[PDB]
């Protein structure tokens, strides 16, 4: 995958967001934006040029479930990787997550390997 | 009751797709072979939604659902 692709790592809590970042980093990708909330990264996806989007679940104004489907009912970036991150699996988020669109889900907290993982498999699934 | 039938899984998908499917029904009857899993599923959950969790990992075409 490009190793500049542009990422909207998206959480309330800006050390979930930091840390998300340098687990990033520490994967080789640095081109990373920031979001609080699906508002805020509805907004900023606005900019264009996004290739990935990691998202929270649990968000005040609009929660991840919503941003994410909002990003897939939006023809500019309805194919959008979008990443789930949880705090729990529990049955009825990762149907949820799944009949959404979601690219895939990860629980938290997570290893730089295990977001390796989801990373690369998304990555193949897309073709990318 | 129904049966599903993973097939082509590679190393370690065996144990991870019995593992999804844990958090989503209960299985029984289940044979985990090297590169498949066969399992007989209570109902509880509709198959589309198993099809589209699972998914997340394989491919559709791997996944088979039957009458036992
Ligand atoms: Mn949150």
């Amino acid at each position: 995958a490009d190793k500049e692709l542009k990422f909207l790592v998206v959480d309330d809590f800006s050390t979930m967001r930091r840390i998300v970042r340098n687990l990033l980093k520490e994967l080789g990708f640095n081109n990373v934006e920031e979001a609080e909330d699906g508002v805020d990264a509805l907004n900023k996806l606005q900019a264009g040029g996004y290739g990935f989007v990691i998202s929270d679940w649990n968000m005040p104004n609009m929660d991840g479930l919503e941003l994410l489907k909002t990003i897939r009912a939006d023809g500019a970036m309805s194919a959008l990787p979008v990443l789930m991150v949880t705090a729990e699996a529990k049955k009825e988020n990762i149907i949820a997550a799944a009949q959404a669109g979601a690219s895939g889900y990860v629980v938290k907290p997570f290893t730089a390997a295990t977001l390796e993982e989801k990373l690369n498999k998304i990555f193949e699934k897309l073709g990318m | 009751a129904r049966r599903i039938i993973l097939s082509r899984l590679k190393a370690g998908e065996v144990d991870l797709l019995e593992e999804e499917l844990g958090h989503l029904t209960t299985l029984t009857d289940v044979v985990k072979g090297a590169d498949s899993l066969s399992a007989i599923l209570p109902g509880d959950i509709a198959e589309d939604d198993i099809t589209a969790v699972l998914c997340f990992v394989i491919e559709a075409d791997q996944i088979t659902f039957e009458t036992v």
